[PDB]
């Protein structure tokens, strides 16, 4: 099919950038003293 | 340099991580068709 | 710790670091401007301001540089299609460069203010606590804004010391940058009068200056200080957000309806010019003037500027796009090459027939031809079995006048039909659909995209205003309500005046 | 906190935190201006809207050629 | 690539269901 | 020159002024009469 | 409570019904007559069943000019002879 | 227009009636 | 006069019946005169 | 304690219907919008604007009455009673559709009034203003649909008309012309409304079915006291139940109720963004890849192409009466139709 | 012991008076014939 | 030019995935007590 | 559940972050031409 | 987009130089 060629990277960054934001915040929360 | 007294630790608990990832992934599942067009 | 959506609140009592963050935001915005201009320069084709102007090519910041007088490239071209011009430093490239350099300097300043946050300047000299005198700051900043506004009007726009602004004829054929004198009569409040923009910046500038001095020299009334919480920087956040979404709705509106500051040569025509057949009326007027002067049909139509005809085409209507149909208009119908000329349709009896134009509402539209009285004379049928008006039955032909098909006539039903199909979009053009692998689906212009972005952002900033206004006026309870809230305060009739314990 | 040359210069401009004028002060005047501003906006809106139509004011691309 | 993307996002979501359920932070009574 | 629509604008302006003024006159008057008792 | 008399009290009081057994029917009858006398039609400019079209006309009297719309409607009404 | 009087005669007869019936309590209140 | 003289249940019953009557009339009108399709 | 403060005193008295400073804006505008709608739907035609009957007086019922938008030729005229169109004539004003702008505008200012009321009462009672904040979604919806959308289009004519069947028509128009169901912002809207409904249902039912026995009655409503300190239902049991049924469960009540605010409010906000797009015909109308494949391949069929055929039918068959100012005449032979039908 | 003419009274009647008038009108309309 | 169409996403992910791995590790180190 | 005694905290100091990012970015700067080819 | 990629990576490297120098962990003598 003649899809938009930027669709792949658009989707990939759309998922990865904020997911990575959240993972960073979570991991550094876990590592704080209990 | 003297330390800044306004610093605060940041947190994201596990449930917030799961909710956030759900929002992101589901938004992606929704919008991707439109990005590919 | 702080939840993710509050990380930036650490700035609330740190004027130095707040200034650093603002410097960093400003750096990012300036950097975006620079980058965007560079990308547009790397993709812009300057060779045909007639049928391939900036608004066909998805240019978003180029028209804003042009609006205020940046029209040339160091490489020698101009957006008005001139050659051998010397723009000086302030070419598109110069502007981009300036913005990049500005971005760099702001970045560095941000670092300095972040590291050296603890300046005595930010401390209340009596309490030693961080404190900003927001009312006097407002005075100072308003004074400065007033100066700058006044100067922009009095020197830049007037051409007194500066280039002026983009102006044009009512059909956007001969636009250029010109000095504009202020208009001080009522027509100054006409949105299509540039003189009004000048007068505005002069008068509002002066007012800004006077009011600025007022706000520098006169303290707020205690009752307003308390009512608006003027000791709390979030109050300024709320009212500023309000001012900003107001401004955003306004620029969305003037972009969509058109004004002296949203010229069609820079942003494309408006949808309402298609609705009211603005250009078609002007074209017909010119052709009739020509014929009345003794010109032939071919001569009259050949005297119509391609630019004018191109405005009379629905592919340039900003209300024909799609939210996910991305890119320049050229990516849709193609890069316009030439006017084919005006199509005149006739039936076998030689009556002139007129193709019903597509309204902006319709993604698809039937092909119907009427006489000058609106009587249906031909069409392209769906069901054939009871067709009465087919082009074959009615012997429909099409003759072209002006443009590349001038003097030619077509009689074979397929060709005639193809041209009728194109006539529903207005004047007919030849397109290069190969260079960009165009897909033949209409996209909107920068007038559309700007209007969309800014109406949406405005609407969102309404919520921002609501939220921060709430945070401001309810600061005492936004961690929860008084744990010892007496049932009598919310019971009915215990106090005569709601929430007033002195009215038992 | 740290003093600087420029800081020492600007110090007075950020020294009157919390200072107010007694009571209602210039609120009435402020009100007047707000009123005027409202009417002003009402005018330009209506001019743009063709609800208010003035001689020599043609709200169209055909305003001036 | 499109199909791969759709199915990949879906798969990540199912995996997420699994962790959200079996590897949730346990509710604890105070 | 005062056009019909400028005349109309003055009529709307004035009408709104009358509505707001009457409203606040009555409200202030009633508030003056029926005062909240405090101790 | 907030100082007003309970509705239960009011609507079950004799005086209330002495008043409203007059005022409610009066209003009802007033509205009735507003229709039956035909006044409603003329106040709001609503077509009676015989005033949507002239006898042989089949074209809706659609308003098409913003600033002379009033005159257009007046013309349309005259066109019903 | 006689129709406005024939129509708004009930309304004003009602208003007059209730004014008549509530007059003493209204005066006592005011 | 004194409140409670007329029983709230009678008021409710009468009011309710009145509502049923007027709504009943409106549904009658769906089948007669204007809007009846006839 | 001058006149301003005395007035403030009176405005804020604890009466049956609270007034407040916000009441000065709210009550006249809400009263005029409701009254205008009732007046119009009872007595006023749409003959001269739409070629429609729209009042009880003309024979319409509750489902079919409306206060209809002005003629397309009015553009976006404020259409004030004293304006250049009606020129002070009440009857002509009604005939030109003045009540539509009357209702939309008094309504908009009334909504501002109501949200201000929410702030004012919250401030007076000592609660956080989250109710007002939540009311921002109704505002966004009203402003995007009744103001921004028509302002983007040719005129007030294409705003929704205020009536039941009129609104239904608005829906069908948006399907046929905008393919609005395809729009991801509308879809988020739907997720927020249906999700809101789901949360309402499930939360209500859960609370009602994890109640502590706090009385002897088989009808359990009386066994609650507003002043009581104790939770009236078991959060721990609720949590275990939903954990074992659905896999996950709320454990935090505060988060639960914030979430109940968040879902429908956000949904409505997203739908608003979509309608702002539709104001410019900036639609999610097509998938370009779909169309390229289908144009080249006459055997390629999906539910997307099926729905576009439906849209094309809607447009061709509804436009001439729905858009009378366009004077559409579509001869029978050009109407799109499948076999037999 | 109770007032008669209150804010509540006004509110109530601004709704109730027109409502009864209107219902009279709609009633009359049920007997209109084309 | 006629470049490989996956070059863009390949490069972006080549950068982002290990960079993000490192950023996660660094930040959770900083957030540990002392 | 008994906690696992084999667990260990993990560290990446700032200098290691800078080295790692330098490595990644420079490798990408090198290999990207070959990825676009 | 290739040019954008090359320039982007280069730019990130320069930024990294800035942080690695001016925002290094300071060496401390024991
Ligand atoms: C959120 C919190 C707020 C809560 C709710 C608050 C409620 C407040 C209510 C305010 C009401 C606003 C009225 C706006 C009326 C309007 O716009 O009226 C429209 C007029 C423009 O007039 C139109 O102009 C069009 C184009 O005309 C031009 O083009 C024509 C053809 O070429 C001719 O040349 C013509 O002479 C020339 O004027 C057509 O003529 C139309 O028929 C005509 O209606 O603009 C104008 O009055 C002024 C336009 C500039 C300012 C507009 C700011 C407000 C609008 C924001 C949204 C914009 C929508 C963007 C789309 C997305
Ligand atoms: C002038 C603009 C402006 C400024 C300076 C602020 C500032 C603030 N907001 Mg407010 N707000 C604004 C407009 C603004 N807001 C608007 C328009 C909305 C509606 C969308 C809001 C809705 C809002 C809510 C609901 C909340 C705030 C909060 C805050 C405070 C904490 C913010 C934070 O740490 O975020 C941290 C954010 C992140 C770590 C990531 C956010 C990523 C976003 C969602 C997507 C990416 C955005 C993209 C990069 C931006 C592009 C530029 C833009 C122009 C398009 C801070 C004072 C919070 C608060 O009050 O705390 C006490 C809070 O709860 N804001
Ligand atoms: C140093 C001075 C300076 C100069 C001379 C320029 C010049 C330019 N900029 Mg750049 N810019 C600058 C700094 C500068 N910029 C900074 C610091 C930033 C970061 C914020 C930017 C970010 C930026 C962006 C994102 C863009 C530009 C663009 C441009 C070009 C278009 C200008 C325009 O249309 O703005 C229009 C300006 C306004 C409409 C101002 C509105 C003012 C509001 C209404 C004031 C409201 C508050 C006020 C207090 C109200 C009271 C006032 C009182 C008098 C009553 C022009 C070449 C555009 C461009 O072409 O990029 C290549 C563009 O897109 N600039
Ligand atoms: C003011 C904003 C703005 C506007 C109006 C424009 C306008 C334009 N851009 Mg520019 N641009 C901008 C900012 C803007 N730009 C920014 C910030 C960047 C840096 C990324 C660019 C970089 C850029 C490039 C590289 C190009 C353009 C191009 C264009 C042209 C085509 C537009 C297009 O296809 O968009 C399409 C718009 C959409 C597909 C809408 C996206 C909607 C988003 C995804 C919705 C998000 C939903 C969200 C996740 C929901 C969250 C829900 C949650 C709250 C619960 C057009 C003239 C093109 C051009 O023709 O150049 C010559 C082009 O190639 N722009
Ligand atoms: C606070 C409540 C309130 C608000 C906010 C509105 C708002 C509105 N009304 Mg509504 N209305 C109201 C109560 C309200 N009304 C009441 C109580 C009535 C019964 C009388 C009406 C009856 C009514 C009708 C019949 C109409 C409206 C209309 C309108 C709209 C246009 C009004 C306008 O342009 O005023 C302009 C005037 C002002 C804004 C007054 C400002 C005065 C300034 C601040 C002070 C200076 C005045 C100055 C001294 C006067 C000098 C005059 C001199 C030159 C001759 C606007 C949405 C119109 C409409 O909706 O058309 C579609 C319309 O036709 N209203
Ligand atoms: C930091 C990390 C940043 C990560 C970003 C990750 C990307 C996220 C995905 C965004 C996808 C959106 C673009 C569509 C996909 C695409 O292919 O674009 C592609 C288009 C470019 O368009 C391309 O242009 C080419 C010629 O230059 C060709 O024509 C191509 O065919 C054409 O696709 O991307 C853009 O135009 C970017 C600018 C978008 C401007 C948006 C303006 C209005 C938006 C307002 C939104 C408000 C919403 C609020 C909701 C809450
Ligand atoms: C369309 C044109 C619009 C233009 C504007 C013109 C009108 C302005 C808006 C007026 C809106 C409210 C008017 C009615 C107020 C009222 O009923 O007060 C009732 C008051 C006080 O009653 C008292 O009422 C009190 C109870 S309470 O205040 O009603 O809650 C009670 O404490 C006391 O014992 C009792 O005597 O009695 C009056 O004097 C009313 C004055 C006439 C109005
Ligand atoms: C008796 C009439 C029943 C009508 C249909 C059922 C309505 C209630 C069902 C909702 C289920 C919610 C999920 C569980 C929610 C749940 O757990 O319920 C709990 C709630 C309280 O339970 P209790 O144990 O206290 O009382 C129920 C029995 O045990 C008897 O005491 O149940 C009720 O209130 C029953 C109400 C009967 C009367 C209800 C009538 C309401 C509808 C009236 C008709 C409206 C039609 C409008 C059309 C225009
Ligand atoms: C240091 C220095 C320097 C340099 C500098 C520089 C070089 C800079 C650059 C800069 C830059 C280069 C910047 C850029 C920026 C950008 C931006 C900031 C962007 C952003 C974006 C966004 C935000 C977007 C978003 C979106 C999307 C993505 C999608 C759609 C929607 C939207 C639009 C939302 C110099 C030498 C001068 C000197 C001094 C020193
Ligand atoms: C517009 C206007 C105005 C105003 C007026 C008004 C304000 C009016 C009001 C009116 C009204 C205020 C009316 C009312 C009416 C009512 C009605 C008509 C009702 C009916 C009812 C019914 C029918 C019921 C039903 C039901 C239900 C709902 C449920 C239950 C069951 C039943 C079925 C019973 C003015 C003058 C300012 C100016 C000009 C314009
Ligand atoms: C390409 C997309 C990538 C997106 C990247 C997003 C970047 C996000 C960076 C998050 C910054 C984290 O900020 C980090 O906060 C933690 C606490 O939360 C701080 O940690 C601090 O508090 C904790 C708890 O009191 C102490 O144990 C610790 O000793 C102290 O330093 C760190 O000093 C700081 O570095
Ligand atoms: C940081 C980049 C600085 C480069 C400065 C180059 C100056 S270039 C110079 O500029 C003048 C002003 O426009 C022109 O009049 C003149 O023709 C032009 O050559
Ligand atoms: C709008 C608010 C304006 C308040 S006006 C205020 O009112 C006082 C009496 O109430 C006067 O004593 C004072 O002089 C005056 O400024
Ligand atoms: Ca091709
Ligand atoms: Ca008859
Ligand atoms: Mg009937």
């Amino acid at each position: 099919m003649e899809v938009n060629q930027l669709g792949l990277i658009a989707t990939a960054l759309f998922v990865l950038v904020p997911s990575v934001f959240l993972i960073i915040l979570y991991v550094q929360t876990e590592s704080q003293q209990k | 340099m003297e330390p800044n007294p306004n610093r605060q630790p940041v947190e994201l608990n596990r449930t917030s991580l799961y909710l956030g990832l759900l929002l992101i992934l589901v938004l992606a599942l929704l919008f991707s068709s439109y990005f590919f067009n | 710790g702080l939840p993710w959506y509050r990380v930036h609140t650490v700035l609330i009592n740190d004027p130095g670091r707040l200034i650093a963050a603002h410097l960093m935001h400003t750096a990012l915005v300036a950097g975006w401007a620079g980058s965007m201009a560079l990308y547009e320069l790397a993709t812009f084709d300057p060779s045909d301001p007639v049928l391939n102007p900036m608004w066909r090519q998805g240019m978003f910041v180029l028209p804003f540089m042009a609006r205020l007088g940046v029209t040339g490239s160091w490489s020698g071209w101009s957006i008005t299609g001139e050659t051998g011009i010397d723009p000086g430093f302030w070419s598109f490239e110069g502007v981009a460069l300036a913005h990049i350099v500005l971005s760099g300097l702001l970045f560095l300043a941000a670092c300095w203010h972040w590291v050296y946050w603890d300046l005595e300047l930010f401390r209340d000299p009596r309490t030693g606590e961080p404190a900003l005198d927001l009312p006097k700051m407002f005075g100072i900043h308003l004074f400065l804004a007033g100066l700058l506004c006044f100067g922009f009007g009095a020197f830049h726009l007037t051409g007194l010391f500066g280039p002026g602004m983009w102006v044009s004829d009512p059909y956007g054929l001969t636009g250029s940058v010109q000095p504009v004198a202020p208009e001080w009569g009522p027509d100054g409040f006409n949105p299509y009068n540039p003189g009004g923009v000048v007068a505005h910046h002069i008068a509002a500038g002066i007012v800004g200056i006077i009011a600025g001095l007022f706000h520098i020299l006169v303290r707020p009334p205690q009752r307003l200080y308390k009512a608006l919480r003027m000791g709390n920087i979030e109050t300024v956040l709320s009212s500023s957000i309000a001012a900003v979404f107001f401004a955003a709705f306004v620029v969305a509106g003037t972009m969509w309806y058109g004004s002296a500051t949203t010229p069609i040569e820079l942003f494309g025509p408006t949808r309402y010019q298609w609705d009211s057949s603005y250009f078609q009326q002007e074209i017909n007027r010119r052709v009739q003037a020509s014929l009345a002067s003794g010109a032939t049909l071919e001569e009259a139509w050949s005297a119509i500027p391609e630019k004018l005809a191109f405005y009379d085409y629905i592919g340039n209507n900003p209300a024909k796009g799609g939210l996910f149909r991305t890119g320049p208009m050229n990516k849709g119908d193609g890069i316009a090459q030439a006017w084919k000329g005006h199509a005149v349709f006739r039936n076998k009896e030689g009556e002139e027939l007129f193709v019903r134009r597509m309204p902006a509402f319709f993604e698809s539209f039937p092909v119907i031809l009427t006489d000058k009285n609106g009587v249906v004379k031909a069409d392209i049928p769906f069901r054939r079995a009871e067709s009465k008006y087919s082009f074959e039955q009615q012997g429909v032909t099409v003759s072209f006048y002006g443009g590349e098909l001038n003097g030619q006539t077509f009689t074979d039903p397929p060709t005639v039909k193809s041209y009728a199909r194109k006539a529903i979009f207005g004047e007919i053009f030849e397109f290069d659909t190969e260079t960009l692998n165009s897909d033949g689906i209409f996209r909107t212009s920068p007038r559309g995209w700007f209007t969309f972005a800014h109406a949406v952002f405005a609407l969102l900033f309404f919520f921002g205003h609501i939220w921060h206004g709430a945070r401001t006026l309810f600061r005492d309870v936004f961690s929860g309500i008084d744990p010892e809230l007496s049932p009598e305060q919310v019971e009915w009739g215990f106090y005569q005046k709601v929430g007033d314990v002195t009215t038992r | 906190a740290r003093r600087t040359w420029l800081g020492d210069i600007l110090r007075p401009l950020n020294s009157e935190y919390g200072k107010v004028a007694p009571g209602w002060g210039t609120t009435p005047l402020m009100a007047v201006f707000m009123g005027l501003f409202l009417v002003f906006l009402l005018i330009i809106l209506e001019i743009y809207n063709s609800t208010l139509i003035l001689d020599g004011v043609n709200v169209s691309w055909k305003a001036l050629g | 690539m499109e199909t791969i993307t759709y199915v990949f996002i879906f798969a990540c979501i199912i995996a997420l269901f699994f962790f959200a359920i079996f590897f949730r932070e346990p509710p604890r009574i105070t | 020159t005062i056009t019909p629509s400028l005349k109309g604008f003055f009529i709307g302006l004035l009408s709104g002024a009358v509505v707001l003024g009457l409203t606040f006159a009555v409200l202030i008057a009633i508030s003056q009469i029926d005062k909240v008792q405090r101790s | 409570t907030t100082g007003e008399r309970p509705f239960s009290d009011i609507i079950t009081s004799v005086r209330y019904w002495v008043i409203h057994s007059i005022t409610i029917p009066a209003l009802f009858i007033a509205g009735w007559l507003f229709v039956s006398t035909g006044l409603a039609y003329d106040v709001f400019g609503t077509p009676r069943p015989d005033s949507y079209y002239a006898q042989e006309q089949r074209s809706i009297p659609l308003v098409t000019d913003r600033f002379e719309a009033k005159q257009q409607v007046e013309t349309f009404l005259e066109q019903l002879k | 227009d006689w129709r406005v009087l024939v129509v708004l005669l009930p309304v004003l007869l009602a208003a007059g009636w209730a004014v008549r019936n509530i007059l003493p309590y209204a005066v006592k209140q005011v | 006069s004194e409140g409670g003289r007329i029983p709230l249940w009678i008021v409710a019953t009468v009011a309710g019946m009145g509502v049923i009557v007027i709504v009943g009339l409106f549904f009658y009108g769906a089948y007669a005169g204007l809007g009846s399709s006839l | 304690r001058g006149w301003f403060d005395i007035l403030d005193d009176w405005l804020k008295r604890d009466r049956f219907v609270f007034v407040g400073w916000s009441g000065i804006l709210l009550f006249p505008c809400a009263y005029l919008a409701l009254g205008g709608w009732l007046t119009g739907t009872t007595f006023v035609t749409s003959w001269y604007t739409h070629g429609l009957a729209s009042s009880y007086l003309e024979g319409c019922n509750f489902l079919t009455v409306a206060v209809s938008t002005p003629a397309n030729s009015m553009g976006h005229s404020l259409l004030l009673l004293w304006g250049p169109e009606a020129q002070g004539d009440f009857t002509r004003w009604c005939q030109l559709g003045g009540l539509w702008t009357f209702i939309a505008l008094h309504g908009a200012f009334g909504l501002i009034g109501f949200m201000l009321r929410q702030f004012e009462i919250a401030r007076l009672v000592g609660v956080r203003p989250y109710n007002a904040i939540a009311f921002s979604a109704p505002i966004a919806v009203f402003v995007s649909v009744f103001l921004i959308y028509p302002l983007g289009q040719s005129s007030w004519f294409f705003a929704p008309s205020f009536g039941v069947a009129a609104i239904f028509r608005f829906l069908l128009f948006f399907q046929g012309f905008h393919n609005w169901t395809l729009n991801p912002f509308h879809m988020m809207g739907v997720a927020g409304v249906l999700g809101g409904a789901l949360l309402c249902a499930i939360h209500g039912a859960t609370v009602e079915n994890t109640l502590f026995q706090d009385g002897e009655g088989a009808s359990t409503f009386r066994a609650f006291n507003p002043t009581q300190a104790e939770e009236t239902y078991s959060m721990v049991t609720a949590n275990r139940f939903w954990s074992q049924i659905f896999g996950i469960a709320f454990s935090n009540k505060r988060w639960l109720h914030f979430f109940m605010l968040f879902v429908p409010v956000t949904g409505l906000w997203m739908s608003a963004i979509g309608v702002v797009g539709l104001a410019l015909n900036l639609r999610s109308y097509d998938f370009i890849s779909q169309e390229i494949r289908a144009a080249e391949d006459p055997e390629f069929e999906t539910f997307y192409t099926k729905n576009l055929l439906l849209n094309e039918g809607i447009r061709a068959w509804m436009a001439p009466q729905d858009q009378p100012h366009e004077n559409f005449v579509f001869p029978e032979e050009v109407l799109p139709r499948g076999n037999a039908l | 012991s109770y007032p008669i003419f209150t804010v509540r009274w006004v509110a109530v009647h601004t709704l109730a008076v027109p409502t009864i008038f209107f219902l009279g009108a709609i009633a009359a309309m049920q007997f209109i014939q084309r």
